RNA sequence: UGGGAGAGGGUGGUGGAAUUCCCGGAGUAGCGGUGAAAUGCGCAGAUACCGGGAGGAACGCCGAUGGCGAAGGCAGCCACCUGGUCCACCCGUGACGCUGAGGCGCGAAAGCGUGGGGAGCAAACCGGAUUAGAUACCCGGGUAGUCCACGCCCUAAACGAUGCGCGCUAGGUCUCUGGGUCUCCUGGGGGCCGAAGCUAACGCGUUAAGCGCGCCGCCUGGGGAGUACGGCCGCAAGGC
């Protein structure tokens, strides 16, 4: 179940697209590894950097408590 | 010049009048620094992922200005003086990068 | 940085004929432009040693052009350095 | 940037002088000076009450505006920055659009030709004065009043400053130059920025004569005296202190705290200086 | 006396500490490997954590508490056994969250952690 | 001329996690630590929990066998200033090239000077253990320093223990980054296995340690010794 398939077109540089970027995050709020996102090398760097801007604007979490 | 995107987060507990004055300070500041607003998007209240200034919400603004590159840092500094401005991110505008 | 317009103006001012974009005069002038703007950068950023290597490389590149232009036509050489105020 | 001398005399080897680089005017405003009455450290009884003082260079007193809330809303042009012999800071000549001229102490980075203004509406810019309650937390300030309308008392020496740390009711909390944390009333005025001439501290006088120019007469050690004179006086040959080191008047001088215990301002001081 | 509250499990390699708090986080009672009588390396065991969680739950239930939220910090041995001991105690475990502090690369750690 | 990727460099800002300390609350008999302990801390209220505050340093996930740099080395994010480098077009100049004794600049850490800063860590130091002993390894403390600015120092397992440039000599496979007609192909990087050949062997092998040319640096048995003397450099330590 890889993330990038479950989505149509999206801008890898849009730091405000919470609903899309939120999907590239572990349930604890961490950035998901490539094996879980299906992104290439070049795409994953863009995803990482725009996730980080989004967190700084308060739109994405830096970390989440792990609920069982 | 260059096109930038000015992101601003404000105190979510201001009345519409105080908010109007805060947008007035911002708009004149943009003007005073030679920022040419092209687009502008105002999303207002949004539940944040973490409390900013010990509050779970934030009032969001967004401007797709165009301005001379040597002044954007000073504009960022001036926009940040107001106690009611909680975040300012002046990012460079760039072409979208699309997957799928 | 240097703008596209700013560069073209230097090229036309030193082109040996219409559309010459690679003669010794154009190369030296182009390098003299970058050297001068980088020297001004280094005065403010005296700790930018990595960019300073850039400058020595440009300076050495411009130097070898001049040694060549000085060997092949002294009058063109003497005119070029004064048209740029070089004389090291 | 402090300036050095070549060692062409034994004293020039280490002597250093201020560069005086910010100074743009070498004469004071005639209407703003008055004679500074020298005391030699003597009081109205003619008794020395502060030892080892006198003989310094003649000085005129430059009248300094330590209120500024005097002239709310009235901007002024920074006409000049000048030397002041009576303080470590430099001073800045202000030309008010009023036509009135005044001196403030020169902040760091103040610029001749810039304008400054005082009041609750003033921009948060170097040289402007505002009540503490309108300056944002984190701002470093100088020339701070301690009580409303009593005049600037805090952070006036070269290079010093205070920082606003928080707000609590009518009061703001400052970190004073000493590191002390203190409540100061919000209606107290301050000037944004630190005091200039921050290289003052690095000056090496270089020779005994230079202290004398400043009116500092030689200081003689208690251990150099006789028992009539000083607790440390006397002994055959050199002597260690032979008792807790003491002042000429007998009180101890290594650690003994001397702030009055029941002082009313203690309710307003949060943390004593740490260094 | 309050029926709803929280149960904190601080579990390190040396010890397990259980703190039962009110809904707002104010401690009501607590226990640990040392409180149930162990000293030294012994109080870092899973059984030690078990007795600690029961002795804390019993004291908590003795002020009328019936449902707790469980917050777990640390990766010590007696961690899971403390969670069991809370469930199988009479207290209703209404949630489980691991709130272990992890630095985003913060202070240099001691020598033993390098 | 037109594009590209990147922890390349410099400056100014700025975000969150965590540690410590301080304050308010709530609570009580221990906490901490180890192979096991003790010193330490704690009823003068600690540990554990919640709220508030202060301050310094480092940036989790992304992150890789990855990328960049000449080397040292470079990792939150934003902006400005700036270097190197690749590709495509095949447009300009017409051998303008290679190397490089001296010189000049850069140069991890530790160290030094002046002045800041100081949370965590931690030489020296103090104490507890361990042990036959234990000036150690382990534990509890702890000052320089670690951090910033400016100026010095100029070392290293500064390593690929492999100087730079060019031409030539099977392929297979993985990967980064461009350009295609996008299967595939073709450039530039980063690895692995291997043709011929090389090598004392180990191994190298289009990223050569193969086959050749140019130029530089260096070796000539171990110890004495990177010592002594001289010289030059450094504030010193000490370097050449
Ligand atoms: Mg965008
Ligand atoms: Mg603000
Ligand atoms: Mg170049
Ligand atoms: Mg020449
Ligand atoms: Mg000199
Ligand atoms: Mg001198
Ligand atoms: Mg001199
Ligand atoms: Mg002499
Ligand atoms: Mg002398
Ligand atoms: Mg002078
Ligand atoms: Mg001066
Ligand atoms: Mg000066
Ligand atoms: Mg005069
Ligand atoms: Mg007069
Ligand atoms: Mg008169
Ligand atoms: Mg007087
Ligand atoms: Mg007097
Ligand atoms: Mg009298
Ligand atoms: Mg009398
Ligand atoms: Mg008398
Ligand atoms: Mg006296
Ligand atoms: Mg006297
Ligand atoms: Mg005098
Ligand atoms: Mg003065
Ligand atoms: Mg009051
Ligand atoms: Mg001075
Ligand atoms: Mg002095
Ligand atoms: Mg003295
Ligand atoms: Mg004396
Ligand atoms: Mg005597
Ligand atoms: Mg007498
Ligand atoms: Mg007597
Ligand atoms: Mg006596
Ligand atoms: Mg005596
Ligand atoms: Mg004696
Ligand atoms: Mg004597
Ligand atoms: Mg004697
Ligand atoms: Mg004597
Ligand atoms: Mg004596
Ligand atoms: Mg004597
Ligand atoms: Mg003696
Ligand atoms: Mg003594
Ligand atoms: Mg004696
Ligand atoms: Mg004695
Ligand atoms: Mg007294
Ligand atoms: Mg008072
Ligand atoms: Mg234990
Ligand atoms: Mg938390
Ligand atoms: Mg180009
Ligand atoms: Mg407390
Ligand atoms: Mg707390
Ligand atoms: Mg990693
Ligand atoms: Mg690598
Ligand atoms: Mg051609
Ligand atoms: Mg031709
Ligand atoms: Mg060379
Ligand atoms: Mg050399
Ligand atoms: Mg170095
Ligand atoms: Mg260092
Ligand atoms: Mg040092
Ligand atoms: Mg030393
Ligand atoms: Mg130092
Ligand atoms: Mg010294
Ligand atoms: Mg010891
Ligand atoms: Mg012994
Ligand atoms: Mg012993
Ligand atoms: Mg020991
Ligand atoms: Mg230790
Ligand atoms: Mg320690
Ligand atoms: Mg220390
Ligand atoms: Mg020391
Ligand atoms: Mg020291
Ligand atoms: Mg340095
Ligand atoms: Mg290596
Ligand atoms: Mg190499
Ligand atoms: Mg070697
Ligand atoms: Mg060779
Ligand atoms: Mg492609
Ligand atoms: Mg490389
Ligand atoms: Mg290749
Ligand atoms: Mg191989
Ligand atoms: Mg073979
Ligand atoms: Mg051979
Ligand atoms: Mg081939
Ligand atoms: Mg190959
Ligand atoms: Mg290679
Ligand atoms: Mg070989
Ligand atoms: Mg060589
Ligand atoms: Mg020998
Ligand atoms: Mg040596
Ligand atoms: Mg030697
Ligand atoms: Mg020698
Ligand atoms: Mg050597």
């Amino acid at each position: 179940a890889k993330v990038k398939a479950t989505l149509g077109e999206f801008d890898l540089r849009d730091y405000r697209n919470v609903e899309v970027l939120k999907r590239f995050l572990s349930e604890t709020g961490k950035i998901l590894p490539r094996r879980r996102t299906g992104l290439s090398a070049k795409e994953q760097r863009i995803l990482a950097k725009t996730i980080k801007r989004a967190r700084i604007l308060g739109l994405l979490p830096f970390t989440e408590k792990l609920v069982r | 010049m260059r096109r930038y995107e000015v992101n601003i987060v404000l105190n979510p507990n201001l009345d519409q009048s105080q908010l109007a004055l805060e947008k007035e300070i911002i708009q004149r500041a943009l003007e005073n620094y030679g920022a040419r607003v092209e687009k502008v998007e105002e999303l207002g209240l949004r539940r944040l992922a973490y409390p900013i200034a010990k509050d779970p919400q934030g009032y969001f603004l967004w401007y797709q200005v165009e301005m001379p590159e040597d002044r954007v840092n000073d504009l960022a500094r001036e926009l940040r003086i107001r106690d009611n401005v909680r975040r300012v991110m002046v990012v460079k505008s760039q072409e979208p990068f699309l997957a799928n | 940085p240097i703008t596209k317009e700013e560069k073209q103006k230097v090229i036309q001012e030193f082109a040996r004929f219409p559309g010459d974009t690679g003669s010794t005069e154009v190369q030296v002038a182009l390098l003299t432009l970058r050297i001068n703007r980088l020297s001004e950068h280094l005065k403010v950023h005296k700790k930018d040693h990595h960019s300073h290597r850039g400058l020595l490389m440009m300076v050495g590149q411009r130097r070898r052009l001049l040694r060549y232009l000085q060997r092949e036509d002294p009058e063109r050489y003497r005119a070029l350095i004064e048209k740029l105020g070089i004389r090291g | 940037a402090v300036k050095k001398f070549k060692p062409y005399t034994p004293s020039r080897r280490f002597m250093t002088v201020a560069d005086f680089s910010e100074i743009t005017k070498t004469e004071p405003e005639k209407s703003l000076v008055k004679p500074l009455k020298k005391t030699g450290g003597r009081n109205n009884q003619g008794r020395i009450t502060v030892r080892f003082r006198g003989g310094g260079h003649k000085r005129l007193y430059r009248i300094i505006d330590f209120k500024r809330w005097d002239k709310v809303g009235i901007p002024a042009k920074v006409a000049a920055i000048e030397y002041d012999p009576n303080r470590s800071a430099r001073i800045a000549l202000l030309h008010y659009v009023d036509g009135e001229k005044r001196y403030i102490i020169a902040p760091d980075g103040l610029q001749v030709g810039q304008q400054v203004v005082a009041g609750p509406d003033a921009p948060i810019q170097v040289g402007n004065a505002l009540p503490l309650r309108f300056i944002p937390v984190g701002t470093v300030v100088h020339a701070v009043e301690l009580e409303p309308k009593k005049g600037a008392k805090l952070a006036r020496a070269a290079g010093t400053s205070a920082q606003i740390q928080g707000r609590e009711g009518d009061y703001v909390i400052l970190r004073l130059p000493s590191g002390e944390l203190r409540k100061v009333h919000g209606e107290c005025y301050a000037t944004v920025g630190a005091v200039g001439n921050a290289d003052h501290k690095n000056i090496v006088l270089g020779k005994a004569g230079r202290s004398r120019w400043l009116g500092r007469r030689p200081h003689v050690r208690g251990a150099a005296m006789n028992p009539v004179d000083h607790p440390h006086g006397g002994g055959e040959g050199r002597a260690p202190r032979g008792r807790p080191p003491a002042s000429p008047w007998g009180w101890q001088t290594k650690g003994l705290k001397t702030r009055k215990r029941r002082k009313p301002s203690s309710r307003f001081i949060i943390a004593r200086r740490k260094k | 006396q309050v029926a709803s509250g929280r149960a904190y499990i601080h579990a390190s390699y040396n010890n397990t500490i259980v703190t039962i708090t009110d809904p707002d986080g104010n401690p009501i009672t607590w226990s640990s490997g040392g409180v149930i009588g162990y000293k030294g390396s012994r109080k870092g065991t899973p059984y030690a954590a078990q007795l600690a969680a029961l002795d804390a739950a019993k004291k908590a239930m003795a002020y009328g508490m019936q449902s707790v939220d469980v917050i777990v910090r640390g990766t010590g041995a007696g961690r899971e056994q403390a969670i069991r001991a809370l469930q199988a105690s009479g207290l209703q475990v209404k949630s489980i969250v691991d709130d272990t502090p992890v630095p985003h690369n913060g202070c240099r750690p001691k020598k033993k952690f390098r």
